[PDB]
């Protein structure tokens, strides 16, 4: 599910 | 003298460099957890380069539009707080992101939530 | 004398039903612009019941949690405001809307904005 | 696409 760049976490 | 030019980070893994300018300006860039060019955004606020001296803390904002050469997430976000000086320094904010919607979509557009940041990483 | 109890409509079709009762409850009915059994939720609140004589609005607040017995859309919204009485009595308000996420998609769980309430249809 | 009850508009 996507994540706002805001948020986005490393894989 | 400002105390705010420098490296900041959020509690999420988040890092903006920034430059407090003597006209009261904020220009930077806002790098996302991800940590690579395509998650590094442009930043541009405003800041009060004049605080009270009463130990109140320096009012501010700032804006990062979520579209940089690699990505673009049709959103901007806005972070409103204070700079609290001292040993653990401190920008305590609340966010608003609005993303471009639709009118019958608007009801959706707006989140808001909240960050601290610190010059030393969580 | 308090004026809130009755019958609301905000600038999107919503209509809500209310009980200002003397100990501060806020009890009632709030129906989306839809208009049916399945678009009508629990309204639940406090407001002040002795507010100030002084021309000031009467500060409440209410909730409804978006699940009935037709439909449960997994969230809760807040408003609060305050009500202005006088010759188009109005209640202005911001509210909160929060739904249930997974700690992952937190960062999306509340919408924020706003609904003016007034007697009359808009 | 789906509006939330809150918002949701007769047709």
């Amino acid at each position: 599910e996507w994540v706002h760049p805001q948020f986005e976490q490393k894989a | 003298e400002a105390g705010i030019t420098g490296t900041w980070y959020n509690q999420l893994g988040s890092t903006f460099i920034v430059t407090a300018g003597a006209d009261g300006a904020l220009t930077g860039t806002y790098e996302s957890a991800v940590g690579n060019a395509e998650s590094r955004y442009v930043l541009t606020g405003r800041y009060d380069s004049a605080p009270a001296t009463d130990g109140s803390g320096t009012a501010l904002g700032w804006t990062v539009a979520w579209k940089n050469n690699y990505r673009n997430a049709h959103s901007a976000t806005t972070w409103s707080g204070q700079y609290v000086g001292g040993a653990e320094a401190r920008i305590n904010t609340q966010w608003l992101l609005t993303s471009g919607t639709t009118e019958a979509n608007a009801w959706k557009s707006t989140l808001v939530g909240h960050d601290t940041f610190t010059k030393v990483k969580p």
